[PDB]
Order: structure tokens, then C-alpha cells, then sequence
């Protein structure tokens, strides 16, 4: 059950007309007109200035999400919950998913190069007006979809939408820009290696889709300098970056403004023309990996696979399972089978990561790097026993999962997330309420029946930090075969 | 409050200026006067023929020949030394660069020697804009970078830093900040 | 708002005539390909083999 | 000025000119003091 | 006559206008509740706020505050702390509590319908608790190892001991934790004595926002919070002292902690109801802030802010790793500077760049740089007000500091009609040619003296 | 321009050019008007 989108029609104004509606902009003060001062000067803040032309009688907002739709192809959507400070995003769906041999590192390149010279805006006045309006702005790529984003004052939301849309409509790849950001490109994955938690998720993604989708890797290397020129790039966009693969969020805005502001930033030129691709169905292989690095901890993360992803029909039960056994509390199941009960145990926690057709679920661990064996013992038994839960803890994970949900959609920056992604994995929108209904619905068989399925494929392994007594391979897979898995 | 009502002055006339500005390219005003640019057209018929016409093609003449005893063109003639020029030769491709290289050292061997180069090693125009396109795009960014961090007169830590403070940014380039060192080896700025 | 330069009759556009005009606009074409036309490397004066 | 076992330094910014005569002096603080 | 001139200017948006009320009411007892209703919210925050802290403590007893605090999850006369925990876990709620050196905060998050039932049970734990003496001797084992990791938070170390010089002869200066010697011979009596002194009902506001509604919030409040102490006078009616601000250093030097110095900076500011508080959150934003691994998107070397453009640009290579510029107001004083890290041999420079920035406001800010300051002020205050939570903290922490919430429209009003000449004003006024406190710590060899630092506060030229 | 720290000689070429604006204004009205 898709949303209904509202039409757009392209219109051709009169260009001094629309000038009427540009909100004001100034970079330069050339003396001042006012000559009045501080007015308030020597009132404390005790007392108050307001006037009873300053007070109204509150009206809510339109807090429901609003569809609509131009004639190229973009889908728009925002909502409105009276707030001062508006969050803008585009989402793309061209993620590092898409990449090829000849290509490996060229969305991290798209994404380094934001907000750099357009047709008609140069680099460095885009980012000094942004920084003079006082907003921030930004472009984070991923694995399936990349994303430009600003936040600034509600007023200023017609001076945003042209340098955000910009971007996509006509970059111009200029050599000495490229040169320039050639530094910042290698920094990243520097940068990564001291940054364990993130490089045990590489590692995790690495081995678990070897050699294909879901397992590109998100930053470039020393390789990919070897194909860093405009004409890769651009032929890149031409197959990605059309409207119908991209959605617009706004948030503390008005609806038919934003319609009106994206309208003209797309009718006077020719966007990238539509295309039709092949989605690759991700490929599972499990495996192993070890990373040896000066550290005092050893860290270990084993974990399978999840069919269907976002889009499998059992997210809702993965979620609840993840509340059980425990995330990043003190009655959860790893608190006190686990933690409680070893002392040379650092931490625990569980992950579930989802894409739209696939994931993986499992266990990540730190202990003394002389007890590598007995971590193992312990992690395998947890997974023995996954499949059975009690009343009193399913209906306690139940609780704690919902409160979560609503606490986390009270920041502006998460909504906006949530809505573009899920319209790019779905083409639909689930409420928190629809979410409660369905993790109310979750039962004790469900538990039992994802974690079979889970297990009918092999694991995948990885070892990082100190791994002086960390067991061989066969070992590993010998121990989880003992417990039942 | 006396620099509140300087402030007014300066306000109201640049309010003006803003509500007077067209919103689409109009072609500059005359600058000469219409008294002016009559007696120039009556007396051009005599003054073109006998006196303008022939300085400027004799103009041409002794620039194209001594050009071409060097080997070199028109556009061969700028330096270095000015920040326009020398971020447009950042610009340029490998194969331009290399040809400028190759005729500027030709041409001081040529100079040195005080020797012309043969009648047919001469047939070429020296004067085809090969840096036009790289010298617009240096102008468009350089005033950028004027309006939008030079519209003011700042202040600064004096003789700290290895530079005087008033502006300069390549340390060791005034007087008054000569001599950094006296003991050790000394060093590079290209090697900081 | 400076001149728009006429391609037909042979005119250069660079720096300032691309930014702040519709030079490059091409009704056939996808407006990141046209641009990609006029960059400094792509104009060369009559003569210059 | 210092010994060389004492001039070397855990930084790598560079000496300023008028600092020339300061870190050709440095000197280790042993132990730690509070002033 | 062009259309250059036919700008929409809309100083104030209409939506800071069209705000919802925040109501008020005070009990006979003296307990005061505030509510503000966001009916674009299922969820909802409710908790205490109390004027007392680590400045109310004994010097011989300094530090009781804060035992306090982990005391109160201990237990009650009916509840225990196994059964504390288990309620709170089947509904799904969050219960925090942090103190500080004038403030004490309680608060709990969770669903509309089980408000009442987190209403009763911060009311027991803050009249009902018991301070039970075995419980006590356990505590002070994970005190002392809270002292120690403490000691690896740099930057809050750093803070206290600018506190500790700044304010010698003042209650103000005491630490939050206290000593290691008050908390080994730390006793029930010494609590007890604390709570009798300080937790009173003229010094204590409940606060929630949310889908919460008034009248039922007054009548649970008017109920479970009826055993509260009221304040007794011996007809006594002497004021406090203001805090005396000593100009002072105190240095930790340490070549053996790696090649990054810790420093931070202190003036004399203002408390929270003065006229001129407001510009010195300005003057706050001006000098701003910066990290040298995450710039952004515009570089430091062509930032619009000035301090940061000198600072990258030094020695062609930057003089600093990070610093930032804060404001902290209090009851009767307050403290403006920066902190700031940085490699051994760029301190001396980093110190003096931003001291340059500060004195600039005296003499030669422009107005470029401050309506510069103002929009990122703007987008930062007014978009930290999306939670449940943080409103709730500006309704308590406003009812304490200035009697009131002060509406949206109000500040913006007061915002808007600062200009460079103003501050200008504000700072010749209390920042020229003022006495500075510092602290520091780390490889402090090339530290420049107390006295450079002194006079950096005033230019020659000019 | 900004970048650099010739800032003398711009004021250099100012005074002298309003210098010589008016020595030969001062002469015109001596012996002309
Ligand atoms: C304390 C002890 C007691 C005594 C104290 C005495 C006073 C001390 C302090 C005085 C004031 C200090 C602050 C100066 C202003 C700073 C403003 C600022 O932040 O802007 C930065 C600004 C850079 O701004 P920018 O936009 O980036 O670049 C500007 C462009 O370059 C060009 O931009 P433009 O083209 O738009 O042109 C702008 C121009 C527009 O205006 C005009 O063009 C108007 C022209 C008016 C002509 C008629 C009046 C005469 C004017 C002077 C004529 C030439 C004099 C030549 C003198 C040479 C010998 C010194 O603006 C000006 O002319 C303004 C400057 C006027 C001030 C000059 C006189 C006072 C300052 C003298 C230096 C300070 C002492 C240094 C001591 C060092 C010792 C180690 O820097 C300056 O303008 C600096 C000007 C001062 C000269 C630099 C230092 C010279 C050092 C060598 C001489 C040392 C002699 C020592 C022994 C003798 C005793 C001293
Ligand atoms: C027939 C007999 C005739 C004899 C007449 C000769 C003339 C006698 C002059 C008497 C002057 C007495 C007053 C002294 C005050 C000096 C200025 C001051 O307050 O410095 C503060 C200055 C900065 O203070 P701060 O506490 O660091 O910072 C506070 C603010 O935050 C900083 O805020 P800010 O950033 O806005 O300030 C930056 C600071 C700039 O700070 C700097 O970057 C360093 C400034 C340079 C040092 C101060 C100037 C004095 C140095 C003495 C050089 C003498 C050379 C002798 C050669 C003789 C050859 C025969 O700004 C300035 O002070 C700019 C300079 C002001 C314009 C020029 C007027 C002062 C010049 C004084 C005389 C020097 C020239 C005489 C040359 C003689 C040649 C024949 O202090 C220092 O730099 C520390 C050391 C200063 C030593 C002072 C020594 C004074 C001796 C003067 C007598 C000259 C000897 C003449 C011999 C003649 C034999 C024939
Ligand atoms: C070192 C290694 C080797 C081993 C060790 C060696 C050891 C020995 C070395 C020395 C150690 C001791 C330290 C010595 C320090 C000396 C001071 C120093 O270094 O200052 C440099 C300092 C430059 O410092 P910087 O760091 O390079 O740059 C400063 C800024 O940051 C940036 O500024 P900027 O770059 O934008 O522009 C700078 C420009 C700025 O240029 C100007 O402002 C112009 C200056 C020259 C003006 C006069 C030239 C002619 C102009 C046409 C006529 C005008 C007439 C007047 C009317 C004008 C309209 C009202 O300056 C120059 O071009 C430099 C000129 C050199 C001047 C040196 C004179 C020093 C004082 C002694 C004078 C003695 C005169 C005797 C002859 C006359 C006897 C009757 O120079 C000055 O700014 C001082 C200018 C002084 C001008 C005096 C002019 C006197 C004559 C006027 C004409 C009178 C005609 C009357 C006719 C009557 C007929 C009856
Ligand atoms: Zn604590």
C-alpha cells in the first residue's frame, strides 16, 4: 500500500517576479540605517519586554508527513512539528553496492568532492555562504544509498534547496579541484585503523559478501588512484543519479513552499535521463578473518545470516531477539549469564545489521587476550540456547523495544533518516504505531524459527586486537557444532 | 553615538545603489563626450591617413621583427612576477607548457648571441592568444577570493611568526624581518 | 550580469561568462554533459596548429 | 646553551624565530613540579 | 526599482510567536510546577529540580552532595534496591540524576500513562531514602575509583582546577567529589545533616513536558510531596558575599605524558539576571570554536571567523589540535574564556592567538563577524529544543536562575538589537584590562608568564 | 590585495599623485586664469 503523490507541474515565471520571493541575504554591511541601539539596555532578565502585540493563541502544526511528486521523477515528502531550526536531505540511491573493478572507490570520490564548483556557483562561495547563514551541511555515503543534508533557520530554506540540488544537476569535475582533494581521499582508511569498533564492521561486511555487493568496501585505496579522472565519475552519475532514484525530506518546513523552491530549481535545464538497471542479489559465503595490531584486548565478533533483509518479513523478530540478549541495562541475558559470571570478560553486546535483501546477526566480545579460548566456549553456548526465551523476558524486551522507538523519533536529524530510507528500501512509510502492533504479535515459535534458519548457513569469524591464543578455524566451527549450532 | 550617523550616510548611499542596479547585462555608457567624438570624426580623415594609420602599423612591424629574430611570441612577453599570470600557468596542459619552456630558453641563447635566425624560421604569426582561455578563468578566481575575504582592513599580532603582521603570509620578505637566525643551519619554507 | 558570448560567431567563454550566464544550455542534451564543454582545455585560437 | 639530551623535543611544530634563544635552552623537569 | 530591492525580510519568523504556553502554578507548601504540553509527542519527561549542590557543603564535610546521589538508589523504606530496578525496567522508563555546584537534577523519561507512577517514585527516593550505615562503607569503594578515572577526563580536570585558583576564598571553588580524606571518613550523620540544611520546598521545582497535562500534574504533585520540610529563620536576614575572583596560576608540569599541553583561560563574568548577559552569549559565539580533525566542509584557513583563520594559518601549518570559548553564569558571579590543546612547541602561540581574539572585541570587531555569530547561535540554541528532555531542562533550569521562562520571542527580541557597537561596550566594560586565572597541565615549558597573559588584555596600539 | 604585506606603498602612490594635482593647479591659476 504505497502513498498517494500529489502532482507538481513545471510552470515558467516571469524571472523578476520569483525575485520578489528570495528571502533577504546580506554579506556585506555598508553602514547601518537603524540608529536607536540597545533599547533593552540596564533591564534584567527577571523582567520581561514582550508587548501584547507579541502574544497569539497557539495553533498546532500539519505534523502529518505530506507526499508529492514533479514530472521528472523526484518524490517529496515533509512534515511540520512547529520548530525553528528545518533539516534538509537528499537521498540517492547509488551506494558502494554498485560498484565494479574498474570503479572500486568512485562513490567515496562523488562524496569528497560535495559542494564543490557548479554551472552556476563556485566552491568557495557555496561554502562560505552556507557557513555565513549560520547552518551546517554535509555528505555521508553508504552502502546503498548516499546523502546530502543542511540544517539552518526555516527562512532560509529557498537559499539551501539550489546548493543542495546542485550537486547532482550540474556538477563541473574541474582538474585542479580534483588535485586538491586528492590529500583527504587516502586519510580516511588511516584514519579508520585506530578506530577498532569500526574496523571490526569492515572486516565483518569483507567477509561475510566476499566479493560482491553488500562486500565492496565504503572508502577508497591506493588502487582506486589509478581511475581518479573526471570521465569515470561522470559516467557513474549518468547511470544513478536520475530523479527516480532519489527522494527529498524536509523537516519544520511548509510543504507547498518546498514543492514550489524544487520546482524552479529543475524546470529551466535537462536532468540525467532515466534508465533501467538489474538489482544483483547478494551473494553469502561466510569465512574467517584475523587482524593482528598492537592492543591489550582481543576482540572477537562471530555472527550469520539474516534471509530477506529489511524486506524478508521477519525484522520485527531480530529486533526483539537483539533486546533480549542485550545492546550497546543490568537484566539482560548477557548481563547476567555472561558478564556477571567472568570477570576477565570486558564487554558484550549483540548487532543486527539489515539491508534491503539481506543481513546478519550475531556476537561481539573483549576479554583478556590469554583467555581467547574460553571466549569462544562462552559465545557458542549463548548461540546454543538463543532459541529458547521465558515469559517474563519476552514481555520485558517487548516494553523496553517500544519505549525505544518513540524516544528515538523525537530528534529531528533521526526522523529525517528513517523516512528517506525507508522510502528508498519500501516506496512506504511505517508508523511507530504499525511497529508496536507487530511487536506486540512476536511469540515464542518466531524466536525459535529465525534462529534455525540462521543457522542452516555457515558462520562468519573475525579476530582482532591481540590474537596470540585465538583457536585455528576448524577449531571454532567444531566448538559452535558441539552446542548444537 | 557619532559613528552611528557616519553609519546612516554610508547606508543611504548604498541603498540607492541597490534599487538603481539592472538585473540583466546593459551595455556601458559612452565615456567621451559628444563634443569630443565630433571633432574626432571630422578631423579623422586627415589625422587616420597621415599620422595614426602609419604609427600603428609601424607598431606592428617592429614588434612582429623582433619577435621573430628570437623565435618567440607575443604572449611570451608576460611574467611570472604577476599573481594573475602565474596562477593561469598553473592551469595550462603538459604540451603548452612544454613549447613556452622551449622558446624561452631559445630565445635567451638568441639574445645572448646577438644572431637573427634565418629568413625561414621566421614564417609564423607571433601573435596568436594561446593563453586567453587560462587568463579569464585566473581573473574569475582571484576576484572571488578579493570579495570574499579581502573587504576589510584587519587587525593582526605584529612581528610574530616570521611575518610583520599587516598582511603577509611567506615569512622573511620585509626588512624589519630579515635575519631570522642567528646560530643553526637555517631552513626552508617549502620544507615546514 | 556580464555579456553573453555568441558561440556562432566564433567567441570565447571562460571564467566569468560561464558561471554568471546560460552560455553552455543545450536543449538536447543533459545539462552535466554540456558543461563538461567548457572548461579552459576545450577552446583554442584560430591558428594555433 | 642545553645539552643535547636535553634539547631534544616531544613536539614537532616548528621553532619560531623569536623562540630561537628559548628552545636552545630546553631543559627536562624531572620528576614533575606545581607552580 | 529592481527587484534587488524587494527582499522578503522577515526579521522573526511568525513561528517563534506561535509557540505553546508554559503554565505555572505555586502550592501552599511552596513547591512550584511548570508544564509546557507538545502534542506532536507520545512519550514525556518529568523531574526535580533542586537549588542546592557541592557550593552548600561544609568545608570539613565537602563532598556529601554527591555521596548523596548514589545513596538515593539504595534503597527505601518501601522499596529496595533490587526492587527500584525491576520496576523501572517493566515499563520501559529511564531514570538520571547528575549534581553540580549549585544545581541538583532528578529526572525520568517515559509514556504518558505511567507519569504517575514515576511522580511517586522520585518523591520516595528524595524524602524516604535510607541512608543505611553498611551501605555507606560500600559506596566508598566505587567513590574512589569514580576519583580515578576522573583523573583521565583531561578537560574536566582542567575546569576544576581553574575554579579551585579562580575562587580560593569561596564555597564556589570547593570540588564536587571532595577529597579523598572526606570520603574515607565519611559518615550517615554527615549526610543526613546535608539533606535537614538544603532539601527544602522554596528551593525545588517539578517540571515536565510532553503530552502531560497541568492540572493533573499539580494534584499528584500536591500529594506525594506533602511530607517536605518548609524553611525556618532565626530572624536572620544577612546577605551572601559575592565570590572574590584571585588573579592566579596553577601548572602541572609533566614531561613524561606524551607531546599535547591541556590549558584553559578564566575572566570575571556576570551572573545570571544581568542586563548584559546576553551579549556575553554573544560574545561566546564570536570567538567560537575548533578541531583540526574535523573542520567540515569550509576550510580553516578561509573560515569567516577570524581567530580560526589566524590560527590555522600559522607558521603556514596551524598552531592548534582543538579550542573552543565558553560562559558559565552562576547566582552571584560568573567565568568567560577558552580551552584549548596543543603540541609543546605551538603552546606559546595558540595562547596568544586567541587572547588577540578576546581584546578584539573592545576595539575592532566588525558587524560582519557578529550577525555572523548570531545565525550560528541561533541554529544551535533553538534546535537543541526538539526533545522532550531538553525542554524540560530549560523550563527547570529558567525557574531557578530567573524566577520564569523566558518565551522564544523574548530572546530573539533582545538578540536582535546588539550590534558591534554594543559589544564594543560590554567588553571595554569587564574584559579590558582585567585580571586572568589559568590552569594547566602537561609539557609546559614554553608556557608564556602570568604577567604576558596580563597584558595581553589591553593593546598599545590604540 | 589579500595575502600580502605591501601596505606602505599604496599610500605612497596616493599622496604623491594629489601632490602633483596641486602644484600644477597652482601654477594654471598663477599664469592662466
Ligand atoms: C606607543 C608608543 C607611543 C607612540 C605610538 C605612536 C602610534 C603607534 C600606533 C599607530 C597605529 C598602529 C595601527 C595602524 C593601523 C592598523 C590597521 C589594521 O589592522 O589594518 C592592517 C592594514 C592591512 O590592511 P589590508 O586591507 O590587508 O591591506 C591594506 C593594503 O595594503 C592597502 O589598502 P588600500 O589601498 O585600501 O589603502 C588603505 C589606506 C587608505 O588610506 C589612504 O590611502 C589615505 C592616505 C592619506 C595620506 C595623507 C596622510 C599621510 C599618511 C601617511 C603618508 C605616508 C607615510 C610613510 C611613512 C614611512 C615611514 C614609517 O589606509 C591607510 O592609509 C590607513 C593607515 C594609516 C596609518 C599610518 C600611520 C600610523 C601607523 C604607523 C605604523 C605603526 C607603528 C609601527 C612601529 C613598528 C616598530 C618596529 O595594514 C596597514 O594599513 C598598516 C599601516 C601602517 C604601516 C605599517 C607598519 C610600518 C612599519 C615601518 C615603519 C616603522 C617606523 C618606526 C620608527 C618611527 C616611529 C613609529
Ligand atoms: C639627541 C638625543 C635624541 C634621542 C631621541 C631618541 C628617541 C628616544 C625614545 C624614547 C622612548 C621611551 C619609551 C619606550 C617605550 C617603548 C615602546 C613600548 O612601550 O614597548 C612596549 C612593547 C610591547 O609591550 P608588551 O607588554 O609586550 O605588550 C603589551 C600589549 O599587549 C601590546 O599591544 P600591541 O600589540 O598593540 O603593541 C605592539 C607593540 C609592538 O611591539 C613589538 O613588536 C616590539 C616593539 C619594539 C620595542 C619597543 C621600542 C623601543 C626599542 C628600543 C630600540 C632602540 C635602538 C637604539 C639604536 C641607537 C642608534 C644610535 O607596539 C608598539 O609598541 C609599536 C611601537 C610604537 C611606535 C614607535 C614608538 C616607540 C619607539 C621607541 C624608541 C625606539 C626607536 C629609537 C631608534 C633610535 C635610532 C637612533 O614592549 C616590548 O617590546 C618589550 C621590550 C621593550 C623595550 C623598550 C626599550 C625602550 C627604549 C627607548 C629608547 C630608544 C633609544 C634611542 C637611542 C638614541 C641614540 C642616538
Ligand atoms: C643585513 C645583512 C647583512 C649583514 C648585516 C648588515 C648590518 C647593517 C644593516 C642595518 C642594521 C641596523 C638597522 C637599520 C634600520 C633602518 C630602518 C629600516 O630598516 O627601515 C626600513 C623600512 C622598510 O621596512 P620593511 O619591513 O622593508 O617594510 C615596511 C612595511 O612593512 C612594508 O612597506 P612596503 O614594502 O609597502 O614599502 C616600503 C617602502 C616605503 O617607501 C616609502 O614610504 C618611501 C620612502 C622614501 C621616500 C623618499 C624617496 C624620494 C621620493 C621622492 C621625493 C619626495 C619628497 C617629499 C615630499 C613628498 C610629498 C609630500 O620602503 C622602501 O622603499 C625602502 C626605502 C629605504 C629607506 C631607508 C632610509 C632609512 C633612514 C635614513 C634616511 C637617510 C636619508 C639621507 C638622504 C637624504 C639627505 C637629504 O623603511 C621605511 O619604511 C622607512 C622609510 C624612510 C624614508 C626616509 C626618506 C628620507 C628622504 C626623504 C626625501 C627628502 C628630500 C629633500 C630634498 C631637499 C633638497 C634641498
Ligand atoms: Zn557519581
Amino acid at each position: 500500500p504505497a502513498p498517494e503523490y500529489r502532482r507538481v507541474p513545471f510552470v515558467k515565471e516571469d524571472m523578476e517576479k520569483v525575485m520578489e520571493e528570495v528571502p533577504e541575504f546580506k554579506y556585506y554591511y555598508v553602514g547601518k540605517e537603524n540608529t536607536k541601539g540597545n533599547v533593552y539596555e540596564g533591564i534584567p532578565l527577571d523582567q520581561s519586554i514582550l508587548e501584547p502585540a507579541d502574544l497569539r493563541d497557539y495553533v498546532p502544526p500539519h505534523s502529518n508527513i505530506q507526499y508529492s511528486k514533479l514530472d521528472n521523477g523526484l518524490r517529496i515528502a515533509s512534515m511540520d512539528r512547529g520548530g525553528l531550526t528545518a533539516s534538509l536531505g537528499l537521498f540517492v540511491h547509488a551506494g558502494t553496492r554498485f560498484e565494479d573493478v574498474t570503479n572500486f572507490g568512485v562513490t567515496h570520490m562523488i562524496q569528497n568532492l560535495a559542494f564543490a564548483s557548479t554551472a552556476h556557483l563556485s566552491l568557495l562561495r557555496t561554502v562560505k555562504t552556507i557557513e555565513v547563514l549560520g547552518a551546517n551541511a554535509g555528505c555521508v555515503v553508504g552502502r546503498e544509498h548516499l546523502v546530502y543534508s543542511a540544517e539552518c533557520l526555516r527562512s532560509h530554506m529557498p537559499l539551501l534547496v539550489p546548493m543542495l540540488t546542485g550537486n547532482v544537476l550540474f556538477p563541473r569535475f574541474l582538474p585542479w579541484e580534483l588535485k586538491a582533494c586528492k590529500e583527504k581521499l587516502i586519510m580516511a582508511r588511516k584514519r579508520l585503523e585506530h578506530m577498532p569498533d569500526q574496523m571490526v564492521s569492515e572486516l565483518l561486511h569483507t567477509t561475510a559478501w566476499h566479493n560482491n555487493t553488500l562486500g565492496h568496501k565504503l572508502h577508497c585505496t591506493e588502487r582506486s588512484l589509478g581511475h581518479y579522472n573526471p570521465d569515470v565519475i561522470r559516467h557513474y552519475m549518468l547511470q544513478h543519479f536520475s530523479p527516480e532514484n532519489m527522494v527529498f525530506v524536509g523537516v519544520n518546513v511548509n510543504h507547498d513552499e518546498l514543492c514550489t523552491w524544487l520546482m524552479r530549481a529543475f524546470v529551466d535545464y535537462n536532468a540525467i535521463p532515466p534508465s533501467k538497471r538489474t538489482v544483483a542479489s547478494p551473494v553469502y559465503t561466510g569465512g574467517d578473518v584475523r587482524l593482528e595490531t598492537p592492543s591489550p584486548h582481543a576482540h572477537m565478533a562471530i555472527a550469520f545470516e539474516t534471509p530477506g533483509g529489511w524486506n524478508g518479513g521477519d525484522l520485527v523478530a531480530y529486533s526483539v531477539l537483539q533486546t533480549i540478549l542485550g545492546g550497546g541495562g543490568m537484566y539482560t541475558r548477557l548481563y547476567l549469564n555472561v558478564l556477571n559470571q567472568n570477570e576477565w570478560v570486558e564487554s558484550a553486546m549483540a548487532f543486527n545489521t539489515q539491508y534491503t535483501d539481506s543481513g546478519i546477526f550475531g556476537l561481539y566480545m573483549l576479554a583478556d587476550p590469554t583467555k581467547s579460548a574460553n571466549a569462544v566456549k562462552v559465545m557458542a553456548e549463548q548461540f546454543g540456547k538463543m532459541g529458547s526465551v521465558t515469559k517474563e523476558e519476552l514481555q520485558r524486551a517487548k516494553n523496553s523495544l517500544k519505549s525505544s522507538i518513540f524516544m528515538n523519533l523525537e530528534c529531528r536529524g533521526i526522523v529525517m533518516e528513517d523516512v528517506g530510507r525507508q522510502l528508498l528500501m519500501s516506496n512506504r512509510v511505517i508508523s511507530p504505531q504499525e511497529f508496536c502492533t507487530a511487536i506486540d504479535a512476536v511469540t515464542e515459535a518466531d524466536i525459535k524459527r529465525v534462529v534455525d534458519a540462521m543457522y542452516k548457513k555457515p558462520p562468519t569469524v573475525v579476530a582482532y586486537g591481540d590474537v596470540s591464543t585465538v583457536p585455528h578455524y576448524e577449531e571454532v566451527r567444531a566448538a559452535l557444532r558441539a552446542a548444537g549450532v | 553615538q557619532f559613528h552611528r550617523e557616519i553609519g546612516k550616510l554610508f547606508a543611504s548611499y548604498s541603498n540607492k545603489i541597490t534599487a538603481n542596479s539592472p538585473v540583466q547585462y546593459v551595455p556601458s555608457p559612452p565615456t567621451k563626450g559628444k563634443v569630443r567624438r565630433a571633432l574626432s570624426s571630422a578631423l579623422m580623415p586627415v589625422w587616420f591617413k597621415f599620422f595614426r594609420g602609419p604609427l600603428d602599423r609601424w607598431n606592428l612591424a617592429v614588434m612582429a621583427k623582433y619577435l621573430r629574430d628570437h623565435g618567440l611570441m607575443y604572449d611570451d612577453l608576460y611574467s611570472d612576477k604577476e599573481p594573475v599570470f602565474a596562477r593561469a600557468l598553473e592551469l595550462l596542459p603538459p604540451d603548452i607548457q612544454a613549447a613556452r619552456f622551449r622558446r624561452l630558453m631559445r630565445g635567451t641563447y638568441l639574445n645572448h648571441l646577438r644572431l637573427y635566425l634565418p629568413v625561414h624560421e621566421q614564417n609564423y604569426d607571433p601573435f596568436i592568444p594561446y593563453m586567453a582561455p587560462y587568463v579569464e578563468e585566473a581573473k574569475f578566481q582571484l576576484q572571488e577570493e578579493e570579495e570574499l575575504l579581502g573587504y576589510h582592513m584587519w587587525e593582526g599580532v605584529w612581528y610574530s611568526g616570521g611575518v610583520t603582521g599587516f598582511g603577509d603570509k611567506e615569512p622573511g620578505e620585509h626588512f624589519l624581518v630579515a635575519l631570522p637566525n642567528l646560530y643553526g643551519a637555517g631552513g626552508s619554507p617549502m620544507q615546514a | 550580469f556580464p555579456r553573453t558570448p555568441d558561440l556562432s560567431k566564433g567567441e570565447l567563454a571562460a571564467g566569468a561568462t560561464v558561471t554568471r550566464t546560460s552560455v553552455w544550455h543545450d536543449p538536447n542534451e543533459p545539462a552535466i554533459v554540456s558543461v563538461s564543454r567548457f572548461a579552459p582545455d576545450n577552446f583554442r585560437a584560430v591558428g594555433f596548429a | 646553551g642545553a645539552p643535547k639530551f636535553e634539547r631534544k623535543m616531544l613536539g614537532s611544530y616548528p621553532v619560531s624565530p623569536e623562540f630561537e634563544m628559548v628552545w636552545r635552552d630546553r631543559l627536562t623537569a624531572h620528576g614533575g613540579y606545581i607552580q | 526599482v529592481s527587484p534587488l530591492a524587494r527582499s522578503v525580510d522577515a526579521a522573526i519568523p511568525e513561528e517563534a510567536f506561535n509557540q505553546p504556553p508554559t503554565l505555572t502554578t505555586t502550592l501552599p507548601n511552596g513547591i512550584r510546577v511548570a508544564t509546557q504540553r507538545l502534542p506532536f509527542h507520545q512519550t514525556a519527561t518529568v523531574g526535580v529540580w533542586i537549588d542546592s549542590g557541592s557550593r552548600y557543603d561544609t568545608k570539613e564535610t565537602n563532598g556529601a552532595a554527591h555521596f548523596l546521589e548514589h545513596m538515593t538508589f539504595k534503597g527505601t523504606k518501601r522499596r529496595s534496591r533490587i526492587q527500584l530496578e525491576q520496576e523501572i525496567e517493566n515499563m520501559g522508563a529511564h531514570l538520571n540524576a547528575y549534581t553540580s555546584r549549585e544545581q541538583t537534577v532528578y529526572y525520568a523519561k517515559a509514556f504518558k500513562k505511567d507519569i504517575p507512577q514515576c511522580v511517586d517514585i522520585l518523591s520516595d527516593i528524595l524524602l524516604n531514602s535510607t541512608i543505611d550505615e553498611e551501605a555507606v562503607q560500600m559506596e566508598k569503594h566505587v567513590i574512589l575509583r569514580e576519583m580515578e578515572e576522573v583523573e583521565r577526563q583531561t578537560e574536566e580536570v582542567i575546569f576544576d582546577r581553574l575554579h579551585t585558583t579562580a575562587f580560593r576564598d569561596s564555597p564556589l571553588g570547593y570540588t564536587i567529589l571532595g577529597p579523598e580524606e572526606n570520603i574515607r571518613n565519611m559518615t550517615r550523620e554527615h549526610i543526613l545533616e546535608y539533606i535537614n540544611r538544603n532539601y527544602t520546598s522554596d528551593r525545588m521545582v517539578v517540571a515536565a513536558a510532553g503530552d502531560v497535562d497541568h492540572k493533573e500534574l499539580t494534584a499528584l504533585v500536591e500529594k506525594h510531596f506533602a511530607g517536605l520540610p518548609q524553611p525556618k529563620r532565626s530572624k536572620i536576614i544577612l546577605p551572601t558575599e559575592k565570590p572574590f575572583f584571585c588573579g592566579s596560576e596553577l601548572l602541572h608540569r609533566n614531561d613524561d605524558m606524551g607531546p599535547t599541553a591541556h590549558v584553559a583561560v578564566g575572566f570575571e563574568g556576570v551572573p545570571w539576571k544581568s542586563p548584559d548577559a546576553v551579549t556575553f552569549m554573544l560574545m561566546q559565539a564570536i570567538v567560537g570554536s575548533y578541531r583540526k580533525h574535523d573542520e567540515g566542509i569550509v576550510p580553516g584557513k578561509v573560515s569567516a571567523n577570524a581567530t580560526v583563520r589566524n590560527v590555522c594559518n600559522k607558521m603556514t601549518v596551524g598552531c592548534a589540535d582543538m579550542f573552543s570559548a565558553f560562559n558559565t553564569c552562576y547566582s552571584d558571579t560568573g567565568l568567560f574564556g577558552f580551552y584549548a590543546q596543543c603540541d609543546e612547541v605551538a603552546l606559546e602561540h595558540c595562547v596568544m592567538e586567541i587572547m588577540f581574539g578576546i581584546t578584539s572585541l573592545s576595539y575592532a570587531v566588525t558587524d560582519e563577524e557578529v550577525e555572523r555569530a548570531k545565525a550560528q547561535l541561533k541554529t544551535q540554541l533553538l534546535g537543541h529544543l526538539d526533545s522532550t528532555t531538553a525542554v524540560a531542562e530549560d523550563i527547570g533550569r529558567q525557574m531557578l536562575a530567573y524566577g520564569r521562562r523566558m518565551p522564544l520571542a523574548e530572546f530573539l527580541k533582545r538578540l536582535e538589537v546588539i550590534d558591534a557597537e554594543e559589544v564594543k561596550r560590554v567588553a571595554w566594560k569587564y574584559l579590558h584590562d582585567a585580571e586572568v586565572a589559568v590552569a594547566g597541565l602537561g609539557p609546559l615549558f614554553g608556557m608564556p608568564q602570568l604577567i604576558n597573559l596580563r597584558r595581553a588584555t589591553f593593546w598599545l596600539r590604540y | 590585495s589579500y595575502g600580502n604585506g605591501t601596505v606602505l606603498m599604496p599610500i605612497v602612490r596616493r599622496v604623491f599623485i594629489g601632490a602633483l594635482v596641486g602644484i600644477y593647479a597652482y601654477a594654471a591659476t598663477d599664469v592662466v586664469l
